[PDB]
C-alpha cells in the first residue's frame, strides 16, 4: 500500500511507501475494490470474496461461480455487488459486522423478469458484460443496472434495512437500437462498456468485422418528460481498453429531482470530459453543452 | 471615404469618436462594400484587412451588424462573407448548406467547373476542414 499525493512546490507526484506487507501468496488477488469506509475488499482467484484491513490481516468475509470477474461498490448504500464469470450477481449489504447476504440475480431471474420481451437474453446468448451501481441520488429505488454481451441493459430495484438487503428485481429493460429491438448492432458488446453517472452510456462493441464505439445520451433537455437518448457513432477504432471520467459527473442535486438537470449546471458544473483508453493511445471525448448546441 | 472619415478623430475627445464610428458604421451599411471596407479570404492567415482595419478596432460588431442585415434582405454570400469575417465557422457551413443543397435540386444544364455556390463550396471545404475545423460534425 502506497500514498499518492501532489507536492504543493512542483506539482510533482510522490508516491511514498507506507510500508504495509499482506502476504497473499495463494490468492492471486484478481480483483480490489474499496468502500470509501476506506475498506479494501479484494477477490483472489478463490471463489467470491475477501476484505483487508490495514487498521495486515485477511479476513475471508465470505466465511471460509466459479470466479469473480468484476466487483463493484455502490458508495451511496455501501452495497457491494459481485459478478462472477458465469453471471450471477451478488449483493452483499456492506456492515459494519461484515458483509450481509447472498441475494442474486441469474440468467433464470432475468427470465422471469422479463415476462414480456425476450430473445436477445436467450439462455444460450444471455451473457454480463459489465454491471455499474446507481446511486440513491440519482434513483431511489435502483441499485444497479447490467449490462449484457447483446448490449441490452437492465435495471434492478431493491430496498435495503440496517440488517438486511432486498433481493433484486428487474425494473426495466433497453435495447440497443439496431434501429430497434431485434438489433444486433451492439453485439457483441465488451466489459469495456460502462455507464457514466447520469445514465451515460459508453458501448464498446467488438463486432465477430472490427471494433466500434456507440455513445448514448439520454437528451436531459426533452427529458423535463419525456425520455429520449441521442446515440451515435465515435470515432474510435481501436480496441477499447478502458474508459473513464476524467471529471465530477454534472448531476445538478443529490436527490432524485432535479439530479438529472445539466441545463441547470451547465454553468456550474465543470465540463465532462471522458476518457477511452486504447493500448495506443489516450482518447479524450468532450460533452457538448446546451451553448454549443444552440451555436451550431 | 474612410480615409476623410477618420479624420472626424482628428477632434479628440467622446462623441465624436462614437460620431466617426457612427459614420463608418453607416459607411459599412448602404454601401455594402464589405471586401473593400472589412476585409476578404483566410487561406488560414485570419482576415486580409479591410481599409477600415487597418485603422482598426469596432470591426466585429459591426460585422454581426450588417450580417444580419445580410440576412433580412436574404443577401446570401455576402451572409456566409461576413460570418467568415466574425469567425463563426459553423454558422458560415449551415448557411452555404442551405445554398449549395438548393440549385442542387432543380433542372440540369449548368455548373461550369469555374465559380459559384458550388465553386464556394469548395472554398471553404478545404479551406476550413483541415484547419482545426470548429464545425459541427
Amino acid at each position: 500500500i502506497l500514498g499518492l499525493s501532489y507536492a504543493n512546490l512542483s506539482g510533482g507526484m510522490q508516491l511514498l511507501p507506507d510500508p504495509l506487507s499482506l502476504p497473499t501468496d495463494n490468492t492471486y488477488l484478481l480483483t480490489i475494490t474499496s468502500t470509501d469506509n476506506g475498506r479494501i475488499f479484494l477477490a483472489g482467484k478463490d471463489g467470491c470474496l475477501y476484505e483487508v484491513a490495514y487498521q495486515k490481516i485477511n479476513h475471508s468475509k465470505s466465511s471460509l461461480d466459479d470466479p469473480i470477474l468484476q466487483i463493484a461498490i455502490d458508495n451511496s448504500r455501501n452495497i457491494l455487488y459481485t459478478r462472477s464469470e458465469k453471471g450471477v450477481i451478488q449483493v452483499y449489504d456492506l456492515g459494519q459486522d461484515g458483509q450481509g447476504m447472498s441475494a442474486s440475480v441469474s440468467q433464470n431471474a432475468i427470465v422471469s423478469a422479463a415476462g414480456n420481451i425476450a430473445r436477445t437474453i436467450d439462455r444460450s446468448v444471455f451473457k454480463i458484460v459489465q454491471i455499474a451501481v446507481i446511486e440513491n441520488s440519482e434513483s431511489l429505488d435502483c441499485q444497479l443496472l447490467a449490462v449484457t454481451h447483446a448490449g441490452v441493459r437492465l435495471y434492478f430495484s431493491t430496498c435495503p434495512f440496517r440488517a438486511r438487503p432486498n433481493t433484486l428485481t428487474l425494473v426495466h429493460v433497453r435495447l440497443p437500437p439496431g434501429f430497434s429491438a431485434s438489433s444486433t448492432v451492439e453485439k457483441p458488446s465488451k466489459v469495456h462498456r460502462a455507464l457514466y453517472s447520469k445514465g451515460i452510456l459508453l458501448m464498446a462493441a467488438s463486432e465477430n468485422d472490427n471494433d466500434i464505439l456507440w455513445c448514448v445520451n439520454h437528451d436531459t433537455f426533452p427529458f423535463q418528460k419525456p425520455m429520449m437518448e441521442t446515440q451515435m457513432t465515435a470515432g474510435v477504432d481501436g480496441h477499447s481498453w478502458a474508459l473513464s471520467a476524467i471529471d465530477t459527473p454534472l448531476n445538478k442535486d443529490h436527490i432524485p429531482i432535479t439530479d438529472s438537470p445539466v441545463v441547470v449546471q451547465q454553468h456550474m458544473l465543470p465540463p465532462k470530459k471522458f476518457v477511452l483508453l486504447s493500448a495506443q493511445g489516450s482518447l479524450m471525448f468532450h460533452k457538448l453543452r446546451p451553448v454549443d448546441q444552440l451555436r451550431h | 471615404a474612410l480615409q476623410y472619415f477618420y479624420f472626424l478623430r482628428d477632434e479628440k475627445d467622446s462623441q465624436g469618436e462614437n460620431m466617426f464610428l457612427r459614420c463608418v458604421s453607416e459607411l459599412v451599411i448602404e454601401s455594402r462594400e464589405f471586401d473593400m471596407i472589412l476585409g476578404k479570404l483566410e487561406n488560414d492567415g485570419s482576415r486580409k484587412p479591410g481599409v477600415i482595419d487597418k485603422f482598426t478596432s469596432d470591426t466585429k460588431p459591426i460585422i454581426n451588424k450588417v450580417a444580419s442585415v445580410a440576412e433580412n434582405k436574404g443577401l446570401f454570400e455576402e451572409a456566409a462573407k461576413l460570418y467568415d469575417l466574425a469567425k463563426n465557422a459553423d454558422k458560415v457551413l449551415e448557411l452555404m448548406n442551405k445554398l449549395l443543397s438548393p440549385v442542387v435540386p432543380q433542372i440540369s444544364a449548368p455548373q461550369s467547373n469555374k465559380e459559384r455556390l458550388k465553386n464556394m463550396a469548395l472554398s471553404i471545404a478545404e479551406r476550413y476542414r483541415a484547419q482545426g475545423i470548429s464545425a459541427n460534425k
